DNA sequence: AGGGCTGATCGTGCAAAAGTCGTGCCAGCCGTCT
DNA sequence: AGACGGCTGGCACGACTTTTGCAATCGCAGCCCT
């Protein structure tokens, strides 16, 4: 409950959905523009969740080890290996009842994807040699730079992956897309980040320069708008220059 | 374990036992000479190991084995006379009834005896009232006295406000059989209501 | 009680000649002096009397 | 003067000098450990008492 | 990384001595702990009420005093009467209080003339002595013209062994009776002063102290710790605030070595106190079958696994599960009783010898006197369960439940 | 004796008739394969079989071959006994030992490691297991049980799947019908999901399946049997409505996103 | 010796060779149609070689772990590494003159390859860290569906690979070729069929479905004919099918 | 002017050998009916 | 009237419990020896 959203139409559209699905815990997909934090939308949510009062603890796909994705999705139980102790739970048995956001998720492999299909059922794990299956219920939550149908199209991502998903894929519109409020929330964003950059303010200010990049692509949809910022007021060095000469355009040369 | 009123004194005169009816406590009426005993509650008393002493004491006189305390009821000295009657309260959880089974019933005797009298005075009222709607029509008192017959069910003594009256009446006698059986059930409910002890 | 009010070994004799812990039970013992706990195995008026 | 059987209920006859008897032994304690002073001549106020 | 792993301390003397103590039983610890604070420095209306044989003792000397007896008559009816058992027979005979006195004055025909004039005093057969002649003298000061008193006399005499497997029929091929001649006298000597007082004179009155009390309140059975019987550990803070300012430096260092102590032991039995708490509450989840139900339903429930998995392992948890008792609807239950054998599994099956011992009871009793059910039965029903018992495995049950069955006793009908 | 199934999410069709012939050989404990639309319509029959599995008390024990790692597999899949190859420890019951008479649940996995299938074949050849470090090997029992997404007999040709491993397996052929083609049940099932919907959401009512949701419905193609269909009213009941339109401009397919 | 063998000119002939090498103890290739039970054929074998009262056990060449070949092949000396007591011999150390029947040779690895090859010398058990290697003396047979020649041809049996069996390959024939004993193989196993089924027998009988499914490849030349005949004998669901409308096609959709 | 060495303070586990049950299983016997 | 038979109790061994018996090395530095 502290991202800068616009709160604009589409925005407000989004917030009441993911409020509506915040009870739920449910799987649910996060489509759009990556880079931009769809995921603080999925934190928001969680803490939002019906499991509010519940360890959620995310997870970047992409971060587990290939041989050690086993003990990425599990615990060892120390019965095998050299590895002794252990018997500790995995990621998702650490958490065991929060919000499981699956970071990098269009970085799963096809054991990746396999190994999410397994998991698509509930609870029944197994530690190493275990005696016998535990099962516990995560309300669980996934976001994808890439279409998760272009994938299943390539294969790539295993079927079960894409029915692995219950709730809306929700997509988040570009910077393009909105740009409703963009202008205040990156406003708001520079505020924030001068006060805490010991920057009193803008004198110069103006927004013929932000009005103008209201017209420009943002592939960050969001970071890359207020790297963008920081990266004019840091160069501009002065409060008393307005939106004049600045673009986003950090790795440009000057002429 | 409780002291259970069972007559099972252990180690006790077949006189004794005579008097106490199967629910530990004694018939009804009955007269009591001297310190006699009349409800034997059998209170619970301490076990103990093989001892096959008490192992031989037990294939010879058994039923004993030391573990149940006599907690009888025997009369008190210088007491003896008529028991004109008794009262058991039972709290909620035990409702044994050997003898409060008994009580209950001839108590619910009367109580439905009594709602029977003002529903058997409501029937009757209502039985009458068919009788007369059905009178002067062709449809005799003998032939309402030989059966009740619902009074030859509406034999058309008007067969327009006779049979409307009778419509009516039924429904009414309907709705009466239903009251007096919903207040039986409620009164047998409050009879099976039971004691509720410490 | 070992060593607590009414103890053996103090305040005069057992309940019975019986000594508590069992050694040298029984009224005929005058002299003999149990070796788990040292109390009169006798009349219990010294009890009072102790 | 066990009055429901199930609990003694001495009739002022449960002896805090029973109690007293061992902080006295504390006391006897302390003072082979040689205690403070100060601790002695409290032992005293409560031990000398009984 | 890979499938691959690796593997990752010390302590002694002190630390051990504090396990050590945990391991010990509720009442023992209490003695402990009393006797360690004797040392600790820095820690913190005549004769009641009673009866003539309130216990069952003094009721046959008020009686033998109440008749004419001499010095040494009395000191041999004291010496029979004051060694007398629970179960009203003479606990120490003649011989051992003789020997106890030490006196050739009180004799063997002196102590057994005493008991003879107290033979039937008050009650009837005091001082009985592994009553089988106290059952004859009850017989004989019973009327003799009761029916079949001479039937009766004869087979308390020496045809209590016939009768002891009941064998009413082998009793009677043997006194060379017809069966059930003597069936009035049989049921008069059942009926023949059975330890005297019997019951008033079995005063065993009833002691428990459990460690925990079950109050399964609302099922679940919740296992709340004997909090009266748990003591609460002191430390004298007096002395703490008597130490700092000691400028005595041996003094300072005296306290400061007691207090870590304190601290270690206080800590030592907390820790005890807690992990019994959870072993209880694991066993009461594992065993409320057996709680509710009864011991046909025991199931093994010794603490594993999920001791290990909370923290450190079942080691000295195993050694600290010594003598841990419970109140409950069962009854008193101990530690070890609530761990059971394994049926089902090598562990935790769900069958246990206590259940063999409870359906062996039970069938046994499911039978006619004359002869118990054969154990092959009960081995049924347990192979149904799971167990698989079969008659000779059931054996070892029935030892241990020790009934009687028809070959190792029979009775007549 | 007679378990009832915890859903029934079949086709009237036809699949009424395979849940007859699936209790016909209910009794048997040989190889039973089944087959069908991966995710869907598959381990739904696996616990229809369960339910109508032989006796009681048997460990259905389910294993995918996608986890287990790739060198972990076969300890966990022979066991382990003797020591280094589980830590030493306890003789590590592994995962086909954890499940002695029950029933081998398989899943459609199709492990590449054509050493993990080859394992599989000696594992059911007699009837044995021996423990890793094992000095006995040991004769177990254990019944098997299956689904299938792929044609086994175009990966064999493909060499993607062991002839070896079909010639050992594949007594018998259950094939769960594809969604597009069953189409039976569909107004069955749309309305079983709807009501489990309002049940579970603790909706008013259940809104209705309009006939354009239907059309829809029946014109979609659905990959997935018993699982797309059941996503799809997930979502449709996710996107909510009010009591006036019972489904107008419901978004069954969550896939699609918006404006 | 309890494999219902068709005793074909093809079966009696293998039958025959395996005994006049049953008491020889060299390495052999049982070559032909897996599938079809040669792992029966060779317990009997077993049982009727020189040693028939002996310790044998039979594995699959791939069952094991890459990582754990040493711990397969051999025993943990337990003298390094995280591994305790172990000590333990070998399934091969374990039979200590038995028969190491090869089974699935055809999906060992070059490792496995490599081990094969250490196994062709004579004994020499040399544990991780042992002492020095233990001579062992055990029978050798292998059984597999591919030819090792191909493999050498595609290089993936090595040399020692294929001069592993010390004998003359013998070939199992398939349900295609020997085609001899395929009325009496069809008979004991209909007979089979129906004791399993609870059936007492099957009063259609006849073979005209049996005699065209001759006319058949039949791959699993064992295994595909006892499995089509079992699935024919449970679909019909009556004794009195005669062998009509009765054929081998499981996998295909019934009109 | 440079070396020796001085004892402080240094803590919740487990494992290793033993025991010990659980289950089963043999051996005889007595109640007995033959 | 000797053998069936279930008892019973001894006899046996693996699987689960247990309990007991295990803590140096400092690292200060100053004083004392060299």
């Amino acid at each position: 409950k502290d991202n800068l959203l616009g709160e604009a139409n589409s925005f407000l559209e989004v917030l009441e959905q993911v409020s509506h699905l915040a009870p739920l815990d449910k799987p649910v997909l996060i489509i759009g523009e990556r880079g931009t934090g769809k995921e603080l939308i999925a934190s928001r949510l969680h803490y939002l969740s019906s499991r509010w009062q519940g360890p959620f603890i995310s997870l970047n796909c992409a971060a587990l080890n290939e041989n050690l994705l086993d003990s990425e999705l599990f615990g060892h139980e120390a019965g095998a290996f050299t590895g002794a102790q252990k018997r500790h739970p995995g990621r998702f048995e650490r958490a065991d009842g929060g919000t499981l956001f699956l970071d990098e998720l269009a970085t799963a492999p096809m054991m990746v994807q396999e190994k999410l299909l397994r998991v698509i059922e509930y609870g029944e794990l197994e530690r190493v040699g275990g005696s016998q299956p535990l099962q516990v219920n995560v309300r669980l939550v996934c976001a994808t730079n890439a279409d998760l149908p272009a994938m299943v199209n390539e294969g790539t991502f295993r079927a079960d992956l894409l029915d692995r998903l219950a709730f809306d894929v929700v997509q988040l519109p570009p910077l393009r897309e909105r740009e409703s409020d963009i202008m205040l929330m990156a406003e708001y964003f520079a505020i924030q980040m001068c006060r805490e950059i010991k920057l009193p303010l803008f004198p110069g200010f103006t927004e013929r320069a932000r009005e103008t990049l209201l017209n420009y692509r943002w592939p960050g949809n969001i970071r890359e708008l207020k790297n963008v910022v920081e990266r004019s007021v840091y160069r501009h060095g002065t409060s008393d220059y307005p939106l004049d000469d600045i673009i986003i355009d950090p790795f440009k040369r000057r002429p | 374990g409780p002291e259970e009123i069972t007559a099972d004194i252990p180690n006790v005169g077949e006189a004794a036992l005579s008097k106490l009816d199967e629910s530990g406590i004694v018939y009804i009426g009955a007269e009591v000479t001297g310190g006699d005993i009349l409800v034997g509650k059998v209170t619970p008393k301490g076990e103990t190991q093989l001892t096959p002493e008490e192992k031989l004491l037990r294939a010879i006189f058994g039923e004993k084995a030391s573990d149940v305390k006599d907690s009888s009821l025997r009369v008190p000295n210088g007491v003896s006379g008529t028991v004109i009657d008794v009262q058991v309260f039972t709290r909620d959880g035990v409702e044994k009834d050997k003898r409060a089974l008994e009580i209950e019933e001839m108590q619910l005797k009367q109580a439905k005896k009594d709602l029977s009298e003002e529903l058997q005075i409501l029937e009757a009222g209502l039985f009458s009232r068919i009788r007369a709607v059905l009178v002067a029509g062709g449809v005799e008192a003998e032939k309402l006295d030989k059966l009740p017959r619902d009074r030859w069910l509406e034999l058309g003594l008007t067969d327009e406000e006779k049979q409307n009256q009778l419509e009516q009446l039924a429904e009414q006698y309907d709705e009466l059989k239903h009251e007096f059986e919903k207040k039986l059930e409620a009164k047998r409910r409050k009879i099976t209501q039971g004691d509720d002890l410490a | 009680e070992r060593d607590g009010l009414f103890c053996a070994r103090i305040f005069g004799p057992v309940k019975d000649y019986e000594c508590l812990c069992g050694k040298y039970k029984r009224l005929k013992h005058r002299g003999v002096i149990c070796e788990k706990c040292g109390v009169e195995v006798t009349q219990t008026k010294v009890r009072r009397e102790r | 003067v066990p009055l429901d059987g199930g609990r003694f209920a001495t009739s002022d006859l449960n002896d805090l000098y029973r109690r007293v008897i061992n902080r006295n032994n504390r006391l006897k304690r302390l003072l082979d450990l040689a205690a403070p002073d100060i601790i002695v001549r409290n032992e005293k106020r409560m031990l000398q008492e009984a | 990384m890979k499938q691959g792993l690796q593997l990752r301390l010390a302590m002694t003397p002190q630390l051990q001595q504090a396990i050590r103590l945990l391991q010990l039983s509720t009442l023992e610890l209490q003695q402990e702990l009393q006797q360690a604070l004797e040392s600790n420095p820095l820690l913190e209306l005549p004769v009641y009420q009673g009866e003539t044989t309130q216990t069952l003792q003094d009721y046959l000397m008020w009686q033998v005093e109440l008749t004419p007896f001499t010095d040494t008559d009395r000191a041999i009816a004291t010496s029979i009467v004051d060694a007398v058992d629970d179960t009203g027979y003479l606990t120490i005979q003649i011989e051992d209080i003789v020997d106890s006195i030490g006196d050739d004055e009180i004799g063997l025909e002196e102590v057994e003339a005493v008991l003879k004039r107290i033979q039937r005093f008050d009650p009837v057969g005091v001082a009985a002595k592994d009553l089988r002649d106290c059952l004859l003298i009850q017989l004989s000061q019973f009327a003799k013209e009761t029916p079949w008193l001479e039937e009766a006399r004869l087979i308390i005499s020496d045809h209590l062994d016939l009768l002891a497997n009941h064998d009413f029929r082998t009793l009677m091929r043997v006194t060379r009776l017809k069966e059930e001649v003597l069936k009035e006298a049989v049921n008069l000597i059942q009926s023949l002063d059975p330890r005297p007082g019997q019951s008033i004179q079995t005063s065993e009155p009833e002691y428990v102290i459990p460690d925990v009390l079950v109050r399964k309140v609302s099922g679940r059975w919740t296992v709340e710790l004997n909090a009266d019987s748990i003591p609460r550990l002191k430390i004298n803070q007096q002395y703490a605030a008597m130490g700092n300012s000691a400028r005595n430096d041996a003094d300072g260092q005296f306290i400061r070595s007691n207090l870590q102590e304190a601290r270690w032991l206080i800590k030592s039995l907390e820790s005890r106190n807690d992990t019994l708490l959870r072993v209880s509450r694991c066993i009461v989840e594992q065993q409320q079958a057996f709680f509710e139900q009864g011991e046909e339903y025991m199931k093994p429930m010794v603490l594993a696994d999920i001791a290990q998995a909370v923290e450190m392992h079942e080691s000295t948890i195993s050694r600290v599960t010594t003598q841990k008792y419970l109140h409950s609807p069962r009854g008193i239950f101990e530690l070890k009783y609530f761990f059971s054998s394994h049926v089902n599994t090598e562990g935790g099956g769900e069958a246990s010898s206590t259940a063999i011992r409870a359906l062996v009871k039970k069938l046994i009793a499911a039978e006619n006197p004359a002869k118990p059910l054969s154990d092959s039965k009960l081995t049924s029903m347990l192979s149904e369960q799971g167990i698989m018992v079969a008659r000779r495995t059931v054996a070892k049950y029935r030892e241990s439940l020790s009934i009687p069955p028809s070959n190792q006793r029979k009775q007549l009908v």
